[PDB]
RNA sequence: GAUGUCAUACUUAUC
């Protein structure tokens, strides 16, 4: 729809003048249906026509209806159909929901957003049909199946919380009465999922709530598909729970070890693989549970050859950092020769079993660096050191760790001279792999024991994979800069070999290579002032200053960076392109509509504001605060930040008298996100200036007739005492007539902004001997608690907790009595969740003002041990 | 994946006028196959312009690649097309 | 003088005034914050120091209006009229079992000596100008930062567990510069611009003028 | 967080692991979220940090770069005392972005 | 107005006290905790008396306070709960004179409520675990370790909560090169608050539970818990390992029960009450110390009843179980909130209410002509153990440390015509009442 | 089961706190006795309301704003109104210009008159207890007087000139209160001319 | 819900004022237990020790009120 | 005063 081409006419309609060019629809206003989905939605084409032919079943057709805004339509017609289904769960039914759910979500012809609709309005109509789904459990559980085992992470979240919550709503009995007959089924991958499932309600309900279930359904001797489901599920639940399966290990290791002795050997790799993962969930943990484990493990191990073997080496790499030192000594001391053996396997999950057992036997004292690095090292780097390794990510990344639990464990230099020479290679992938490892023996180990024959064919090496980028990747500037701060000082003979190659490179006709050019004199722009080196910074820095003119925005702001770590390492008032003809010259440049681009010009802008303010002649600084007003309503949350700082900068250098009623005018915009930064704006420039002088000018926006105006004065207020905290005890008088004022309107906006400011001022001036202006704002904002709205009803209690803490807490015991026994219920759930909310503040305080109450007829309430008195 | 604001048709405010058909065709160009241009004429349109790219993948990079590109002394910003706010001047 | 100041052991004490040509008792000024104080001290003719079971010591102040010409239904809040203010209070640790306001030393002022049940005794004094007492505020809003307490718990939310603290300065956290380390005394004083010897001494000059 | 009323914490014992923030989020409170004032840093629970989940953030979730900490408007009401606020659960909140 | 409160004369009644080697020599120190005052005080025993070292303001309610020692070393370091939800495990610096605060792990909120912890504090005699257990439905258990470069570490709290059960008191019972156990005198009041009959809540009598922490698994469960006949009060922890009968003996209203699980039967022993006393129709006498010693030949507890009379037991036990349990009236104290028993023959006893002693210790054991009883001797018509009140012959009264709580009422008089007035105050509670005078001037 | 209000008021010690709700809640007695407890607040009257409490006021006249002595005694708010009577003048071309080269000093009146009015002028705003509680029409009920004082109001309108001297300083009525004798209800009232003195008492009453 | 069974004493809409007694007398204990000074006066006002007042304290804290009703 | 369709505006330093 968005990728179709469209004609000459539909292109000339869509473009306003002064321009010199160079039945098929369902009841109305519903949404277009597919013609592949006219099954589910085959009853909404014809009429309703209600009239004693409407059955109940038709008011779920509108149920239908409603899905029919859900899937397809309007995101308003989609939140105001979510509105309606939530809203209405209870009295639609769970049945025809589920009924008409069921095979939307099963359609061969669906998509991805559809599928993410569907699974946000089983997930917001699961909290409404709480006890009600116990029939339709199957149904749903059959469709959130696949949505575990999805590529995608944040689907296999959802299906993971929709599981949850079907366990949570559905309890345990029927969860386990439904997924029973789902065990011995014939297909794996159905077989696999209620494992999955299974493994998700155990770890959402409790490990005792399922583990005689699962003990049952282990020790059942029937078949082996029964045992390696139960195995596959206590895997699953042990791989999903890392900490929480540690009380619970005994248990756990006790049905584990009744497996990996039958003739099935799909039965015992699975034992092994749940071993694994019990001892890889808690380490170092199990020790004494794990003794009775280990000697089949071994015999499996030493008597037979495969993937039970390879599974059983890598339980016994995953519980030899869980033994003991002489324990993981003998184990290491006789595993080490089947490492060796099985380097030459054909087989890629061996190898990765392997690669990842290698990196575990090495890790503690017992294994010498001399026998690693001359039986180890050698058959480590001819057989897993290949191309194939660098394309799957599982299969990079763990030999990346391996590499680095080498270089950590031998040493950085016989590593470094064994990689440097794929770093000139012609794989992209592999190179990338190489620069990685280089980067992480920098950062782990470091560059002390690299000697000066290498140091310079790392440098070549380094530079060759910069050179010959062809992704926009940052892995290699980021290796490039830990080389560097790992040299430091011996990288003197470098920087001009460095320089001609960054000032070559920022003149092609690519974008990307000046972006990567400059990114890459940003990230070593730190290793040029420790090593004496003034000139070229200051070449590069007159070069940047020039070098501004590049039409790609990517590399405008990558410039714009490295102009900016440039002034950072060096000094502000002694660059040689000065302050003076750069602060005008990004004055254009923050008009941007870019994201990192703006974002680093503000960054600049601030930096310019808080250390060369003394560079201007107080008029450019004027006319670049009413452009900081155009910086925000930016879906980054970066240069919002920056702004609102930089424009306090100002309203500190050139006087807080100019910024100020620019803040005011652009506080009535009607826009979002651009009242609160303006707000928040003038709040740091009264933090950061005296609060006095923007007291009277606060107390003049409001009275200008505007809700918006006033309420945005009073957010600024409101963060303006958030920020100042201690200092607000002096400007609590003249906030007090403008709180009471702005508590008594109708609007709830209002009332709310007057009762976070009251919030506000409680925090800061708590134990000050301000407590009276405290007692006079709870008194206006005790009415507002009944309010129907959940902000204002979480300002209302953002104020109570305030006033608890205070006032103190016998004022809001006070405040607060004589409505937990009331007869409205809509206000004794308000007074039991404030009393809540105060006994969770302050419980021990409750005591000394608790009222007295007298005694009854066949009990006692009267405190005769206070009452007493000496 | 990608946002719903998007279009194949992309927005420039504040553009140069001594700017011919051929430097608008290699700026807009660089990203994709651009299928129209068309440049402002009129006193109260001078300095927009409107491109029409040929994918919506082309045209979101090239949108993506010229919020604030470097041009002559004016600050030219790039943005979607949208048709409630092309037509606020009737 | 001319009135009674009944104490009650549940909610507050209720001042009473006395008529010389009739002989009736009818209270017109009472407390809304519930104390539960078991001993009290008339320090001037308006306010009154009580101190509760709990820990804490508070002291009722008068309203300026004072109407005690009231000849005798329904009150604020199930009480009288003339609701009286605290002015102070301060939670010590010890449920203070006497008080009373006199002059340790002679040639120095008055000031409240109270004795609690722990076998401590604690000296309130009154501040004669705001420079000093401001002074002092700062001295143990420094000392509460820079010295926290070994047991854990909050300098500020020691003296407001049960009533909140109302300008009542904490001695015992400000003479603890004196115990503390020299470069910590030394930032203290660079911080509020003094010497810390010149420090010790203001912090000993209220300490002698005011008790032993 | 306060902007989104489906996230819920951990509220589980919080051992001696130090909480981290990531850099979109760094300053930010983990209740209150706020980037004024820090009074006391954040506690970790054992199952939030374990493993790979070691060194992330606990409000968005992704690598961490500075250290995770609570404000003065927390600490003075005893909002730090409970338990650790990490946020496991992500419900309608940066999931349909992705997928749009 | 705007006032300040100073301390004049600090507190001198004692709520906790302890003893160990705090400064990390030889000789012993005594920790007295007033509620608000930690003090430090070293029991020279050259002259005698008792002079303070180091007096800290812990600005709160301490409400427990224990010294431990670690594993293979010898300074000892003090774990205080407070009201706080903080423990803090400090240890004092003998050069810089100050109580430093090693660590402070937080577990709970602030304030003196039943569901934060820090009421019960005990710790293990090897010095590897630390249990704070709150007064109901809330526990947790840190882990001490040492780290290579002499650094005491505290590990993450165990959970070890158990709804609907409040607990009177806890102990660390004697575990050599084993894992710690705890136990506790716990009570259910499920049944007790859920059924309005009120016969329930007679037959809702509390129960002794030893939960043994596990070091392999990483978690606190419940080991073991046994019923008692009677309602316990306090637990006093014996030494074991390579010493003898590691278990913890349980006091009731004259009842001493040894209640070691395995294998030992649980044996109970009357308190001896006085031989003609009318000071007891129908009540009973319960414990309210245990002051437990051993010199390096065998084990003694110094119990104190509810009068006052110190009474040394020494329980003679077999190679692997307990025999017999015997004590003996040693000697006529006043009561006291908690006894420290030193080396070479010292004991502090801080009395709350009035003035606290620091006797030497002339005739241990005194088993020569007392004549003491025994758990296993076949006594019945109720304890059948009537002691004769006698005055003190096996200690002799060395330092006498004056106090002056309670202080109920008390007054700034000029009655002795003076130019400095004098302050008339209270002490004592009961019989230890005085009145005392007191001046600025020295004695 | 729910018993009625005779009951509720006769069982409880202070029935003037009963309310014809309380009757049917779970807990007759316990509600009686904590809505008159000493230190107790009662309930807003908006729980039983069905406009929310802020659908009252909806076409009455409120002011804008109410500026403080210490806030209007700084010259601020002159200021802020002639810069907005000065800005709402200028059209889009006018504000469009004076963005790019901006006018500095605005009103540029002083710095320390700011702090001088926020420090040394502060004056304490007219504060509640925390009983006293607001409603909706708590802001227009300000009529919540003493025998033998009359206000300003009603001496302009009954024409009474207040003096010194008592000849025609009391009202009218006195004649009356002459001829027939003072008032039953209020014994202790004294009136100059009858049973004061005129020139001692000027006040024309006195509650003695 | 989860706040009454996590945090005792919070109370819910439905709660009886004979439990809500129960939770008072019981943090009221807990305040005396806990306080060292309310201990002392207890111990001063009787003539039982701080022991005794403490295992007063702990015996009463199984249904303070009495049965419920 | 409620219902169900449409429109406008507002709030939570949301992205």
């Amino acid at each position: 729809e968005r990728n179709r081409p469209l004609s000459d006419e539909e292109l000339d309609a869509m473009f306003p003048e002064g321009y010199k060019v160079l039945n098929d629809q369902p009841s109305g206003n519903l949404p277009f249906l597919k013609p592949d989905d006219i099954q589910y939605f085959d009853k909404l084409l014809v009429d309703v026509d209600e009239s004693t032919l409407s059955p109940e079943e038709q008011k779920e057709r509108k149920i239908m209806k409603l899905l029919l805004k859900i899937k397809n339509g309007t995101p308003p017609m989609r939140k105001a159909a979510l509105r309606q289904i939530t809203d209405k769960a209870r009295e639609f039914g769970a049945g025809p929901l589920f009924n008409q759910i069921l095979p939307l979500l099963m359609s061969p012809t669906l998509e991805d957003q559809e599928r993410h609709l569907l699974v946000k309005v089983i997930d917001r109509i699961l909290y409404k049909l709480d006890d009600l789904v116990r029939p339709y459990v199957h149904k749903i559980l059959v469709v959130i199946e696949p949505l575990l085992i999805d590529e995608d992470y944040y689907a296999r979240v959802e299906g993971r919380e929709i599981i949850s919550n079907l366990a949570k709503a559905a309890g345990l009995a029927t969860m386990i009465s439904t997924m029973r007959p789902d065990i011995d089924n014939m297909d794996e991958y159905v077989r696999n999922t209620t494992a999955r499932a299974f493994a998700v309600v155990a770890s959402a309900l409790g490990i005792p709530s399922l583990l005689p279930f699962l003990k049952a359904v282990c020790k059942s001797k029937k078949s082996w598909q029964a045992r390696h489901t139960g195995i596959k599920i206590v895997q699953q639940i042990a791989i999903l729970m890392g900490c929480a399966i540690l009380p619970h290990l005994r248990s756990l290791v006790e049905i584990i070890e009744h497996g990996l002795v039958d003739e099935q050997q799909k039965v015992r790799t699975i034992s092994a693989l749940a071993i694994a993962a019990l001892a890889e969930a808690a380490t170092p943990y199990g020790i004494e549970s794990f003794d009775s484990v280990l000697k089949p493990l071994w015999k499996g191990i030493r008597q037979h050859r495969g993937k039970g073997l390879a599974a059983f080496l890598k339980a016994i790499g995953y519980l030899i950092p869980l033994m003991d030192a002489e324990y993981a000594n003998y184990y290491t001391r006789e595993v080490m020769l089947i490492l060796i053996r099985e380097f030459q396997s054909p087989d890629e999950e061996m190898k990765k079993i392997v690669l990842k057992v290698v990196k575990q036997c090495c890790g503690t004292d017992g294994v010498e660096a001399n026998y690693i690095k001359t039986e180890i090292l050698p058959p480590f780097f001819k057989h897993f050191w290949q191309h194939r390794m660098a394309l799957d990510r599982r299969n990079y990344r763990q030999l990346v760790d391996t590499t680095v639990e080498l270089a950590n464990k031998v040493g950085a230099a016989e590593i470094i001279s064994r990689i440097v020479d794929d770093l000139k290679d012609e794989a992209e992938q592999y190179r990338k792999m190489v620069m990685e490892t280089i980067e992480k023996i920098m950062g782990n180990l470091g560059a002390a024991d690299i000697d000066h024959k290498l140091e310079e064919q790392l440098i070549d090496g380094i530079l060759y994979a910069f050179q010959e980028q062809t992704t926009e990747d940052s892995v290699m500037l980021n290796g490039f800069g830990t080389v560097v701060n790992a040299l430091g000082k011996r990288v003197k003979p470098y920087l001009p070999q460095i320089c001609g190659t960054v000032l070559w490179r920022l003149n092609n006709k690519s974008a990307k290579v000046r972006q990567q050019a400059a990114d890459l004199i940003s990230r070593t722009a730190v290793v040029m002032k420790t090593c004496q080196e003034e000139k070229l910074m200051g070449h590069l820095g007159v070069v940047l200053y020039e070098y501004l003119g590049e039409e790609y925005p990517e590399v405008l702001g990558s410039i714009l960076g490295a102009l900016k770590a440039i002034v950072n390492v060096i000094g502000m008032h002694k660059m040689t392109p000065p302050i003076k003809d750069l602060l005008p010259r990004l004055t254009p440049i923050l008009k941007n509509r870019h994201e990192k681009v703006q974002e680093n010009c503000i960054d600049l802008v601030g930096r310019i504001a808080d250390r060369g303010a003394e560079y201007v002649s107080a008029r450019e600084w004027m006319r670049i605060c009413f452009e900081l007003l155009e910086l925000l309503k930016a879906h980054k949350k970066a240069i919002r930040r920056a702004t609102v700082n930089t424009f306090g900068y100002i309203a500190k250098a050139i006087g807080p008298h100019d910024v100020l009623a620019t803040l005011l005018n652009n506080l009535k915009v009607q826009e979002r996100q651009n009242r609160v930064c303006t707000t928040v704006a003038i709040a740091i420039v009264a933090e950061t200036c005296s609060p006095f002088t923007v007291l009277p000018a606060l107390m003049n926006e409001y009275r200008v007739p505007e809700l918006n105006v006033q309420n945005g004065v009073l957010k600024s207020l409101s963060f303006l005492f958030e920020y100042i905290g201690e200092m607000g005890k002096d400007y609590i008088y003249a906030v007090t007539p403008l709180l009471e004022d702005a508590l008594m309107d109708r609007d709830l906006v209002h009332r709310q902004t007057a009762s976070a400011v009251v919030q506000h001022m409680s925090l800061g001036v708590y134990g000050f001997g301000c407590e009276d202006s405290l007692n006079h704002l709870l008194n206006y904002v005790w009415p507002n608690v009944f309010e129907t709205s959940p902000h204002v009803i979480q300002a209302v209690m953002g104020a109570l907790e305030g006033l608890r803490v205070a006032i103190g807490p016998c004022r809001m015991l006070q405040y607060c009595l004589q409505g937990l026994f009331h007869p409205a219920r809509k206000v004794r759930d308000v007074y039991w969740k404030i009393y809540n909310s105060i006994y969770i503040g302050s419980q021990d305080a409750l005591i000394a003002h608790y009222p007295r109450i007298y005694n009854d007829d066949k009990n006692t309430y009267i405190r005769y041990e206070l009452d007493y008195i000496l | 994946r990608l946002p719903p604001e998007v279009n194949r048709i992309l927005y420039i405010r504040n553009l140069p006028y001594k700017i011919t058909a051929e430097e608008m065709y290699d700026i807009f160009g660089k990203y994709g196959p651009i299928r129209q241009i068309r440049v402002g004429n009129t006193p109260e349109t001078r300095g927009t312009a409107y491109v029409v790219y040929e994918d919506i993948f082309d045209a979101k990079n090239a949108c993506d690649h010229l919020s604030g590109f470097n041009v002559c002394n004016r600050y030219l910003v790039v943005l979607y097309y949208n048709a409630n706010r092309a037509f606020q001047k009737m | 003088g001319h009135r009674v100041i009944v104490s009650d052991v549940q909610e507050s004490f209720i001042w009473v005034r006395y008529k010389r040509n009739e002989n009736q008792l009818i209270i017109f000024a009472d407390d809304t914050y519930p104390r539960w104080v078991t001993t009290a001290s008339l320090l001037d003719y308006d306010t009154v120091a009580g101190a509760d079971k709990f820990g804490n010591i508070c002291v009722v102040r008068l309203p300026p209006n004072t109407n005690d010409e009231v000849d005798e239904d329904r009150g604020l809040l199930n009480g009288a009229s003339q609701k009286a203010e605290v002015i102070m209070n301060y939670h010590v640790g010890e449920t203070v079992l006497s008080l009373q306001k006199t002059t340790l030393i002679p040639g120095g002022s008055e000031s409240l000596v109270y004795t609690t049940l722990s076998g401590g005794i604690g000296i309130l004094v009154p501040f004669t100008s705001h420079e000093d007492h401001d002074f002092f505020q700062h001295v143990e809003m420094h000392l509460r930062s820079e010295h926290p307490p070994l047991c854990g718990r909050d300098h500020l939310s020691f003296r407001s567990y049960y009533f909140p603290v109302k300008n009542v300065i904490d001695g015992d956290l400000c003479e603890q510069f004196n115990s503390m380390e020299p470069n910590k005394q030394k930032n203290v004083s660079e911080e509020l611009d003094r010497t810390p010897p010149e420090v010790s001494k203001k912090l000993e000059d209220i300490r002698t003028r005011y008790a032993f | 967080a306060k902007h989104h009323p489906d996230l819920i914490f951990c509220r589980k014992q919080a051992g001696v692991a130090i909480g981290r923030l990531c850099e979109k989020c760094d300053g930010k409170c983990v209740i209150c979220d706020s980037y004024v004032r820090p009074c006391t840093l954040v506690r970790i629970c054992d199952e939030c940090n374990y493993g790979s989940y070691q060194g992330r953030c606990v409000i968005c979730g992704g690598p961490g770069v500075s250290d995770a900490y609570y404000c003065k408007e927390c600490t003075i009401q005893e909002k730090d005392r409970d338990g650790c606020p990490k946020i496991v659960n992500l419900g309608s909140s940066k999931t349909d972005l992705f997928y749009e | 107005m705007f006032l300040y409160n100073l301390t004049l004369q600090r507190a001198t009644g004692i709520s906790f006290a302890i003893h160990g080697n705090f400064s990390g020599t030889k000789q012993q120190e005594i920790v007295v905790s007033r509620g608000k005052i930690l003090e430090l005080l070293r029991p020279d025993p050259n002259t005698g008396k008792v002079h303070t070292l180091l007096t800290v303001e812990v600005f709160g309610v301490i409400r427990s306070l224990m010294a431990f020692r670690l594993t293979g070393g010898t300074k000892d370091y003090i774990v205080v709960g407070s009201d706080s939800g903080r423990i803090v495990i400090l240890e004092y610096q003998p050069s810089k004179n100050m109580f430093e605060k090693i660590h402070q792990e937080t577990f709970g909120k602030s304030g003196c409520r039943r569901i934060v912890p820090g009421q019960f504090l005990a710790v293990d005699p090897k010095g590897r675990a630390v249990m704070i257990s709150a007064i109901e439905k809330q526990k947790l258990v840190y882990i001490l370790n040492r780290d290579a470069a002499a650094r005491l570490t505290i590990s993450s709290p165990l959970e070890a909560h158990k709804a609907n059960t409040l607990v009177y008191h806890v102990v660390g019972v004697d575990v050599g090169f084993e894992n710690p156990m705890f136990a506790c005198l716990e009570m259910d009041y499920e049944e007790a608050d859920n059924d309005p009959t009120g016969e329930a809540a007679a037959n809702t009598q509390q129960t002794l539970t030893f939960y043994e922490l596990d070091l392999g698994l990483n978690h606190v469960v419940r080991k073991y818990s046994e019923p008692l006949e009677e309602h316990g009060n306090f637990l006093i922890t014996v030494p074991g390992g390579s010493d003898g009968p590691s278990g913890v003996l349980i006091c009731s209203e004259n009842y001493i029960t040894y209640k070691n699980f395995g294998d030992q039967p649980d044996i109970r022993c009357p308190i001896p009450r006085r031989r003609n006393d009318l000071d007891d129709p129908e009540r009973g006498m319960i414990f309210v110390c245990s002051a437990t010693h051993k010199t390096k030949s065998m084990f003694f507890f110094l119990a104190q009843t509810e009068q006052g009379d110190i009474f040394k037991i020494t329980l003679e036990t077999d190679e692997d179980m307990v025999t017999e349990i015997r004590l003996k009236y040693f000697d006529t104290v006043p009561v006291a909130a908690a006894m420290c028993v030193l080396k070479t023959g010292f004991l502090f006893v801080a009395s709350e209410f009035g003035n606290h002693y620091l006797y030497q210790i002339a005739h241990l054991g005194d088993d020569d002509e007392e004549p003491e009883f025994s758990s296993a001797m076949p006594l019945e018509e109720g304890d059948t153990f009537f002691f004769q009140p006698r005055p003190l012959k096996n200690l002799v009264l060395v330092d006498e440390l004056d106090s002056l709580s309670p202080i109920l009422f008390c007054q700034i008089a000029d009655l002795a015509n003076e130019d400095t007035p004098q302050l008339y105050v209270a002490c004592g509670r009961g019989p230890r009442s005085s009145l005392r005078v007191l001046r600025h001037g020295l004695e | 089961n729910r018993f009625t209000v005779a009951e509720l008021k006769q069982l409880v010690a202070r029935p003037d706190v009963v309310e014809m709700h309380d009757v049917t809640a779970q807990d007759p007695k316990l509600l009686v006795h904590l809505k008159a407890t000493r230190n107790s607040v009662p309930v807003p009257r908006h729980w039983c309301f069905k406009r929310k409490y802020l659908q009252g006021k909806r076409g009455i006249e409120k002011p804008p704003f109410e500026l403080p002595d210490f806030i209007k005694r700084t010259g601020i708010q002159e200021m802020r109104e002639a810069l907005q009577e000065k800005e709402e003048q200028k059209t889009m071309k006018s504000k469009m210009r004076e963005k790019v080269r901006p006018k500095m000093g605005k009103i540029d009146i002083d710095y320390q008159k700011l702090h001088d009015a926020f420090f040394k002028w502060q004056t304490k705003p007219k504060l509640t207890i925390h009983g006293d509680l607001y409603y909706e029409g708590k802001e227009f009920e300000t009529r919540l007087k003493k025998p033998g004082d009359l206000s300003d109001e009603l001496r302009i309108s009954l024409g009474m000139p207040v003096g010194p001297n008592a000849h025609k300083v009391p009202p009218p009525w006195l004649i009356a209160m002459q001829r027939y004798g003072p008032p039953p209800s209020y014994p202790n009232l004294k009136i100059p001319g009858l049973n004061s003195p005129i020139p001692e008492s000027c006040s024309f009453g006195y509650h003695a | 819900e989860h706040l009454q069974s996590k945090y005792i004493g919070t109370g819910h809409a439905d709660t009886t004022k004979w439990e809500w007694l129960v939770n008072q007398h019981r943090d009221s204990y807990c305040s005396y237990m806990g306080h060292f000074d309310l201990l002392n006066y207890f111990a001063i006002a009787e003539n039982e020790s701080k022991a005794r007042v403490r295992f007063n304290l702990m015996e009463k804290m199984l249904q303070p009120c009495g049965p419920p009703a």
